[PDB]
């Protein structure tokens, strides 16, 4: 579905966003250069925008002044461009830091940071290249169907001694009289032991 | 082809020539599926069966827009048009996706020229701009005579004789004759438009100086027609034509608008044979005073011949003007013709152009006689009778490629952005209502006191010749060589006393002030300009800038006559006044309730002034932090006035290359849009309903749907349970799981 | 977030002057780009914020104050209804935050009648301040959903639990509790109630005062910056460049086109440069905010929905839960932590 | 430092003292508590040197 979605399920939402973002990055790089280049036509307060045309008409005593105006303007354009470039690098550095964290935590290790790599139970992620970046495919589990479970807070032997499960992630419940223990996350039941 | 008059572009109860991408033969066959070379197609269906058509390339191109059409029939035809890129019928990038409902039996179709795609929907035409549409030269057809479908594959350059009567098309006859018509002949459309797709074979853009070679721009050009007269039959016996196409012979082709034009345009015929190109003859103009004669010769000795070359030469031709006043045979060289002559244009204003280039300027022309001696009719292709319009033009090698008139709101957006077709989304708009405004004047208290000056010139000609120079010009300031303002107010005129002759042969001379060496225009010294001191002189004064006085004989020769000298110093003792105000003790003016130009306590601008009353303790001027008036208090009293800019900006929503709706500040109907809603901080104007599926464009908490109506946005629905606690309870614990893959992109 | 700004290519250069409409043709490729940048940015930001502000009707309903009981929540909870066709209103704290620190109604800017207010005065120069994205109803829906999650414990149906239990679970997370009787809860509910009252009072006018002051200073700062940027852009219109005037009309009233067009071209160049500068400033601000949104989302997930163990993150202490409310252009988080006493 | 309204004097501030001079320098009738730059240029006639 993802490959088809990219070629042309709620995956389509997520894929669309990735495509929009990738396209955006590309467009910006082009746009910046086009602006820089276009500014060469912006004749400043001078006879022409062609230095040669100025020197074909005026002797140096005046031509140098006309040209100095063009020079000033063009240097200013370059200064502006440089500032823009530096700002973009700063943004990307931020993104690289994040990308490295995801590589470490969501690819190499496997985190427990709910809400981070994938809206669900993260099992693994695949990474591929993309224009100027990385594409992550986060494989998660989503519950489909769950059981109704008759949970108990604990066992109180002889009316005196409560005993409770040591681990808070477990549920003690009555399977129609048979007491069993399950994870609160996944229905993988087993019998209890005293060591629980 | 059983076309409507609307499709043909013809007038009722008449007979015209229609040129272009027309239907002819009909493929009444049951071969199911076939491919043709094509520039378009027409088809007629009535039967209850699907049909389809496509215009495409000879190979698959991932980035070409392809044109796909489907028709399904019930009570009416359900007609779908899609112009999109396709995945080798899966579209993924679309210019248009539309559904029309059409009359059964109608001939519907598509024609392409360059990047222009025209959709013919029987009663109407809709135009799209589609990148590289000219590549779509293969036509695929899915259609059988068995199910009533017939179609005509459109090729090119068809000329048809059309007869109409009582709303019907009577005749539709393809010419075997009409050679070359498709390059020069067309029918005038409703409102005087030249048909889309026409090739402007010999139509130049007019200029007064430089020429365009390649690019896109808005021009002011004589491209709206009131008439158009094919192969007009002009002969030496024809006589004079008076600009308005109301002559007995002027059987215009297409629609006619019985008014008065700005220019006449002569589209000239010629061949490769120079001896069929050079004609004996003259062009004569009837001016308000004298006849003026234009003619040319091969050598410079104009007295030896009288010709007009049409088409290409092989030698230079010299062109002269003659005009005679009581045997005063004034004669002058004007210029050299271009290597090839293709078009002559004459304005009522007196301006005369060849191939777009201005050669001379007569004071005024009442009528023209294009007096070519001949043997035939074949000297002209057509005479056009036209007025100036604001048009967006695609120019290439100086020629017109694409002509867009901007009359409608959408066409105006194309003009405003200089772009042949837009990108669906939102655009700003402010279609400034350019016009003449009344002027208001508000100033601090002062007694009114005014003096008149005229700078006058009286002239004599014919001292030894004309054209060479004036014989003598007498220049004066109220009769003096020096006049000064010693008054609070003043105003100045310029007068050229041609009338001194009693018999204005001097109407052939134009004498006027040139732009000076001064930081002001002479003619604008009557606006509310302010000085400490001025003084004017007709003689040289040290330190004084000036305005040269120049003379010409019909803008051929130019010479300096003299100059007006002026001195000044800045300050606010003397103010220029637009006219000789009288009676009034203290001068001011205030106009309320529609646009004005104003000068108010030295703030200058335009807008609408309205009265109000607020407790504005303090001074008399209220401005924005941008220095613009918000209002003012009228000094002598407590009345206050509010100043607003009448040309307000708005936001326009565009979809499928059309205006969908607009967001405005003003409680009014707008760009054809009628349905007005009030929303917490704006008005929305549409033509849509209140039942419209989905947004196609969005912002904030609302979207604009396909028909322009507004749809509220709602946040994505999502939910889950909390975390179960250590409590005796009925819990819900996931058993069955599935998996999904989520996609994230990061730039590195 | 921050407010989108769109500025007209022409109106901000020559405010309705038909002469410039011609002169500006030569800058189409440089002037249009201003609008392209601003419109795109608005689009991107709108989409991003919209992707956060999701809604759950069950939790919203369960956000009722009666789910919280002894701990109160009344100054945090959205007004359930304002007897109107609207899902929710601002909480008491939100009304306080917004009112203390303080979209344009453009319908008024055509009536004349009054000396114009600042907004219209900017509107008149082609500077439009657009409607927001994170509107009050969306923020309340989002917020209420987050709050109901505090009591919608993991039961069948959509049954809720007492907030007392919810908190007990969040305590066991930190250290399994060995006491049947919750001696701690009455102490903590009372302490909590005082803390909340102190915060609301601190905002209206405990070391909470330090923390509240910082939040206020920061909120005010954001507001001031948006205003300042627009004022600068607008003020620059007065900066007559090397020309006779700063009024194009005044130039055309004095000089014929042969000179006037040159004087005006100087003004045009200057004004286009001002717009280019403005756009750059805007884009930089968006970048900053994007950084902040990433963080905010992490805190929503880890410190509201789950409960982390990231000491030093959400709250300088033992994190039990957090409450989120809206604030001017942002979110306010109230992190409830435990502090040892003895 | 003068506050002018309808050409008339509304508020007249003489700037002789250091604080009044700051008000003059910033053209503002009262300041905001905090830090300000200052350089009260000692305008006068100087001797001229030539090297
Ligand atoms: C330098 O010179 C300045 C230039 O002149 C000076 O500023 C001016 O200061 C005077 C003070 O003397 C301003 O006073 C105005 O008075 C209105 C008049 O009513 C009062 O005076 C009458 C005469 O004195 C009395 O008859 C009347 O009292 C009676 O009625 C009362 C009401 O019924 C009752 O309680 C009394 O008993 C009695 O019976 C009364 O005392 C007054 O309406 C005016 O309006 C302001 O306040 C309203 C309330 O806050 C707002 O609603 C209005 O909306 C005004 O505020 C605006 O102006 C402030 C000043 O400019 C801004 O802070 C506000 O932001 C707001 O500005 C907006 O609107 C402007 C448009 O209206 C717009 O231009 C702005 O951009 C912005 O949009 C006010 O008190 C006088 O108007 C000031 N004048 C000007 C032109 O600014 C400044 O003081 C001097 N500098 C120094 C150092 O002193
Ligand atoms: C080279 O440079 C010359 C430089 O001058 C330029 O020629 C000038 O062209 C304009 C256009 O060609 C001519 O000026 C006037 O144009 C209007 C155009 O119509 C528009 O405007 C009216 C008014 O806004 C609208 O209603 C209409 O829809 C259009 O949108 C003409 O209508 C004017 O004609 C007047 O004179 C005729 C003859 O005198 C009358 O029959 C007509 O009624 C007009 O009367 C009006 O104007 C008078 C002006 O003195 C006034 O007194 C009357 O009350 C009344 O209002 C008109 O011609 C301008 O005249 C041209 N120049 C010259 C020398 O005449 C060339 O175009 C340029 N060439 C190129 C290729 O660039
Ligand atoms: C991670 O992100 C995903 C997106 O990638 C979120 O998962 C979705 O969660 C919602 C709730 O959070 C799911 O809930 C289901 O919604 C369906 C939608 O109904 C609407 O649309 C249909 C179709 O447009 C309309 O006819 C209907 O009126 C609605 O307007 C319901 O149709 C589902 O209920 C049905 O199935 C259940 C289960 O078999 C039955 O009990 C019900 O009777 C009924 O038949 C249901 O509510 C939605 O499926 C989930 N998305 C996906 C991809 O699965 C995840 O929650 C999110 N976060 C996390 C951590 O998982
Ligand atoms: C522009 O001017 C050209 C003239 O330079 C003109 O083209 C000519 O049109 C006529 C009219 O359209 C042609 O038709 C001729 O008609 C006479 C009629 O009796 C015939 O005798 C001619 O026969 C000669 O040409 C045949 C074709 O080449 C030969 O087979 C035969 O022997 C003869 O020599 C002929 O049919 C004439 O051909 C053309 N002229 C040229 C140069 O082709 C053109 O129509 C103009 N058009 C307009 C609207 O002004
Ligand atoms: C524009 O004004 C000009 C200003 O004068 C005109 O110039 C004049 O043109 C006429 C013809 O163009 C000249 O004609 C002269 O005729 C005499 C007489 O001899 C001729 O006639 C006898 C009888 O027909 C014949 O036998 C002879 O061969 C001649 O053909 C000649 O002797 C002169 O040489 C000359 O050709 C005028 O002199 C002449 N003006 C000038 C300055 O030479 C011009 O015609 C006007 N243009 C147009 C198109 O009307
Ligand atoms: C500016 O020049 C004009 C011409 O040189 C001189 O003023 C002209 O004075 C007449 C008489 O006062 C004005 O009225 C005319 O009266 C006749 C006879 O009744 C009538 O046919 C004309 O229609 C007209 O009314 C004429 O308007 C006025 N001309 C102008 C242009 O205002 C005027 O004296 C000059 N300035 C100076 C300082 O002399
Ligand atoms: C925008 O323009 C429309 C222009 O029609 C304004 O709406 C109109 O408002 C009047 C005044 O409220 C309506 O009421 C009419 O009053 C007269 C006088 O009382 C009475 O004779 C008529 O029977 C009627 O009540 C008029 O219905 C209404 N127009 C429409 C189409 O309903 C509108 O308010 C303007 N809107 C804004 C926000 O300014
Ligand atoms: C310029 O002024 C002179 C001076 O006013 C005009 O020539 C005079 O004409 C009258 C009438 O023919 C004679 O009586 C005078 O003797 C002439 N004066 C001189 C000095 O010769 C001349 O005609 C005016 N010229 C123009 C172009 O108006
Ligand atoms: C052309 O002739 C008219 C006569 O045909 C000339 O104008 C007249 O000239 C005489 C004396 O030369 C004056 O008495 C008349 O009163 C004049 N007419 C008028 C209306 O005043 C005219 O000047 C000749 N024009 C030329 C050669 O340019
Ligand atoms: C979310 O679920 C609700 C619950 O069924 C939707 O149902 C109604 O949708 C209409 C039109 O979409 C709204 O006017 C009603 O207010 C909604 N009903 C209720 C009970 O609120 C709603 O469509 C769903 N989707 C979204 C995005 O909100
Ligand atoms: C531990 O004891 C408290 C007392 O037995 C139980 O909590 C009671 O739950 C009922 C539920 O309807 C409420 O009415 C009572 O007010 C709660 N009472 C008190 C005193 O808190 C609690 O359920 C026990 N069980 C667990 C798991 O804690
Ligand atoms: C908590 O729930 C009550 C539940 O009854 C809400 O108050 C009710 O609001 C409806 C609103 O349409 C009124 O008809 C009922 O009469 C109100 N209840 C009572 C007891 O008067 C209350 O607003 C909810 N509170 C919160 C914070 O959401
Ligand atoms: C055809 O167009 C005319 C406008 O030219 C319009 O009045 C008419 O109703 C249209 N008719 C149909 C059937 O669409
Ligand atoms: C279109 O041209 C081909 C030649 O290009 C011709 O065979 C065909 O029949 C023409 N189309 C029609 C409708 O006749
Ligand atoms: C068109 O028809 C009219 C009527 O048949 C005839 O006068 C005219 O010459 C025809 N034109 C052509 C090109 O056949
Ligand atoms: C100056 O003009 C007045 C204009 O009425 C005239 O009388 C006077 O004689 C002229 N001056 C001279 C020196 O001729
Ligand atoms: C508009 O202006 C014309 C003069 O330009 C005047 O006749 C008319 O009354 C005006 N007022 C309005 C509101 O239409
Ligand atoms: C005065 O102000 C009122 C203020 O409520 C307004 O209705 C009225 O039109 C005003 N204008 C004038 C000129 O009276």
């Amino acid at each position: 579905n993802i490959v088809a979605s990219f070629s042309s399920a709620e995956a389509i939402h997520t894929v669309t966003i990735a495509l929009n973002k990738i396209q955006d990055v590309v467009n910006q790089q082009g746009s910046a250069l086009n602006h820089l280049t276009s500014q060469l036509r912006h004749n400043f307060q001078a006879i022409s925008n062609s230095i040669q045309a100025i020197y074909d008409r005026l002797d140096s005593i005046q031509a140098d002044q006309q040209v100095d105006r063009l020079i000033t303007g063009r240097l200013a354009a370059l200064n502006a461009f440089v500032s823009q470039v530096l700002n973009k690098y700063t943004e990307v550095r931020g993104s690289r830091r994040l990308a490295q964290q995801k590589i470490n935590e969501c690819v190499k290790s496997q985190s427990n940071r709910y809400g981070f790599c994938g809206n669900g139970t993260h099992i693994f992620s695949i990474v591929n290249s993309a224009p100027d970046g990385l594409l992550f495919l986060h494989t998660v589990l989503l519950p489909t169907d769950y059981k109704n479970v008759k949970a108990w807070s604990g066992i109180c032997v002889d009316g005196i001694y409560g005993y409770v499960l040591r681990q808070p992630n477990l549920v003690l419940y009555s399977d129609n009289g048979v007491f069993r223990v399950t994870s609160r996350v996944m229905f993988q039941p087993r019998l209890p032991v005293l060591s629980d | 082809a059983n076309l409507s008059m609307l499709q043909l572009g013809v007038p009722d109860n008449s007979s015209t020539i229609v040129t272009g991408l027309l239907p002819t033969h009909w493929f009444c066959a049951n071969q199911s599926t076939s491919v043709y070379s094509a520039n378009g197609f027409f088809y007629i269906d009535v039967g209850n069966h699907r049909s389809a058509f496509a215009l495409h390339t000879g190979y698959y191109d991932a980035n070409q827009y392809y044109i796909y059409v489907t028709n399904e029939i019930g009570l009416n035809a359900s007609v779908t048009l899609k112009i999109c890129k396709f995945s080798r019928s899966s579209s993924f990038d679309c210019i248009v996706n539309l559904l029309f409902t059409e009359q059964l039996g109608a001939p519907l179709g598509i024609t392409i020229s360059g990047e222009t795609v025209r959709l013919h929907l029987y009663n109407v035409t809709r135009t799209f701009y589609v990148p590289a549409a000219y590549k779509l030269t293969k036509l695929s057809v899915k259609c059988y005579f068995n199910y009533s479908c017939v179609f005509s594959v459109v090729n090119a350059t068809v000329t048809v004789n059309v007869t109409t009567h009582n709303g019907r098309v009577v005749n539709y006859t393809v010419c075997d004759d009409c050679n070359g018509y498709t390059d020069n002949i067309f029918s005038v459309q409703q409102d005087g438009r030249i048909p889309n797709g026409f090739p402007f074979n010999n139509w130049f853009l007019l200029t007064n100086g430089s020429t365009l070679v390649d690019g896109v721009s808005r021009l002011y050009q004589p491209l709206r027609l009131t008439c158009l007269w094919p192969v007009p039959g002009l002969k030496s016996s024809t006589g004079f034509v008076y600009f308005n196409a109301t002559g007995s012979d002027v059987n215009c082709n297409g629609y006619q608008h019985n008014s008065v034009v700005d220019v006449m345009r002569y589209n000239l015929n010629f061949s490769a044979n120079s001896l069929d190109n050079l004609k004996s003859g003259v062009i004569v103009f009837k001016t308000l005073q004298y006849d003026v004669l234009f003619y040319c010769s091969n050598s410079s000795s104009g007295v030896l011949d009288t010709t007009i070359p049409f088409g290409p030469s092989s030698q230079p031709y010299y062109c002269f003007i003659n005009s005679t006043i009581n045997t005063t045979h004034v004669s002058t060289f004007v210029g050299i013709l271009p290597p090839t002559v293709r078009e002559i244009v004459v304005a009522r204003t007196g301006q005369f152009y060849i191939n777009g280039f201005k050669y001379f300027d007569l004071g005024f022309i009442e009528a023209v006689n294009f007096n070519v001696t001949t043997a035939s009719a074949t000297d002209f292709w057509t005479v056009a009778f036209a007025t100036f319009v604001d048009v967006l033009v695609n120019v290439s090698a100086t020629n017109i490629q694409n002509l867009l008139y901007c009359d409608s709101p959408f066409e105006k957006l194309q003009c405003e952005h200089l772009q042949f077709g837009l990108q669906d989304g939102f655009y700003s708009a402010n279609f400034l209502d350019d016009n003449v405004l009344p002027e208001t004047y508000v100033a601090l208290p002062i007694y009114y006191q005014h003096t008149d000056i005229n700078f006058t010139a009286t002239a004599s000609f014919g001292g030894s010749c004309y054209v060479c120079k004036p014989h003598q010009v007498n220049i004066s300031l109220n009769g003096n060589t020096s006049v000064c303002v010693r008054t609070s107010h003043f105003s100045i005129r310029y007068i050229y006393n041609r009338v001194k002759s009693g018999s204005p042969g001097d109407s052939s001379w134009h004498i006027y002030l040139k732009s000076g060496t001064c930081p002001f225009s002479f003619s604008k010294l009557n606006n509310f300009q302010k000085f400490k001191t001025i003084c004017f002189s007709t003689v040289e004064v040290p330190g004084s800038c000036n305005f040269p006085l120049e003379a010409t004989w019909h803008y051929t020769s130019y010479t300096i006559v003299g100059a007006l000298y002026v001195t000044w110093s800045e300050g606010n003792s003397i103010t220029g006044v637009p006219y000789p105000v009288s009676g009034i003790r203290e001068f001011s003016n205030l106009v309320l309730n529609n646009c004005t130009k104003y000068n108010i306590y030295d703030y200058v601008g335009t807008g609408i002034i309205r009265s109000s009353n607020q407790s504005l303790a303090g001074g008399i001027t209220y401005v924005s932090n941008s220095g613009n008036l918000l209002g003012f208090k009228n000094v002598s009293t407590g009345n206050i006035f509010i100043v607003t800019p009448c040309n307000q900006p708005d936001q326009v929503a565009v979809y499928q290359q059309s205006i969908i709706g607009a967001m405005t500040a003003v409680n009014e109907s707008r760009y054809g849009l009628q349905n007005l809603l009030q929303l917490p901080n704006f008005y929305y104007v549409s033509n849509g309903g209140n039942n419209c599926t989905t947004a196609v464009m969005t912002y904030s908490n609302f979207g604009i749907c396909a028909d322009g109506s507004l749809i509220p946005v709602r946040p994505r629905n999502s939910s889950d349970n909390g975390i179960s606690a250590i409590i005796t309870a009925n819990l819900s614990i996931p058993s069955n799981w599935t998996t999904s893959v989520q996609v994230e992109y990061l730039q590195i | 977030t921050s407010t989108p700004i769109v500025v007209d290519c022409a109106t901000y250069v020559c405010n309705g002057n038909p002469r410039c409409k011609n002169l500006l043709k030569q800058y189409t490729s440089a002037c249009k780009t201003i609008e392209d940048a601003l419109r795109l940015s608005a689009h991107l930001e709108t989409n991003d914020v919209s992707s956060m502000l999701t809604f759950d009707s069950n939790a919203f309903s369960l956000a009722n104050v009666t789910s919280f009981g002894d701990y109160n929540l009344s100054s945090v909870l959205p007004q359930r209804n304002i007897r109107s066709s609207r899902i929710a209103g601002r909480s008491a704290l939100e009304d306080l935050l917004f009112s203390k620190v303080v979209d344009v109604d453009y319908k008024s800017c055509t009536k004349g009648l009054s000396i114009a207010d600042l907004a219209c005065a900017q509107y008149y120069n082609g500077i439009m301040v657009l409607p927001g994205v994170a509107d009050a109803e969306r923020m309340a829906m989002y917020t209420g959903s987050l709050i109901g999650g505090m009591v919608l414990g993991g039961l069948t149906s959509a049954a809720a639990i007492p907030f007392s239990l919810a908190l007990q679970a969040r305590l066991n997370y930190v250290a399994l509790q060995t006491d049947v009787l919750q001696e701690n809860q009455k102490i903590l509910a009372a302490s909590f109630n005082k803390a909340i009252n102190n915060i609301v009072a601190s905002f209206s006018s405990a070391e909470a005062i330090h923390t509240v002051t910082i939040a206020l200073n920061k909120i005010q700062d954001v507001v001031n910056q948006q205003g300042s940027a627009l004022n600068h852009l607008t003020s620059q219109l007065r900066h007559n460049f090397q020309a006779i005037s700063n009024s194009i009309q005044a130039i055309y009233d004095r000089l014929d086109s042969i000179q006037a067009d040159q004087q005006v071209d100087r003004l045009i160049t200057g004004r286009l440069a001002a717009l280019n500068a403005f756009v750059s400033q805007v884009l930089n601000k968006y970048t900053e905010v994007r950084g902040s949104r990433r963080l905010a989302q992490q805190k929503i997930n880890e410190c509201v929905k789950s409960q982390s163990n990231r000491y030093g993150f959400c709250g300088n202490g033992t994190h039990i839960f957090s409450i989120v409310n809206s604030a001017p252009d942002g979110l306010l988080f109230l992190h409830t932590v435990l502090l040892p006493t003895d």
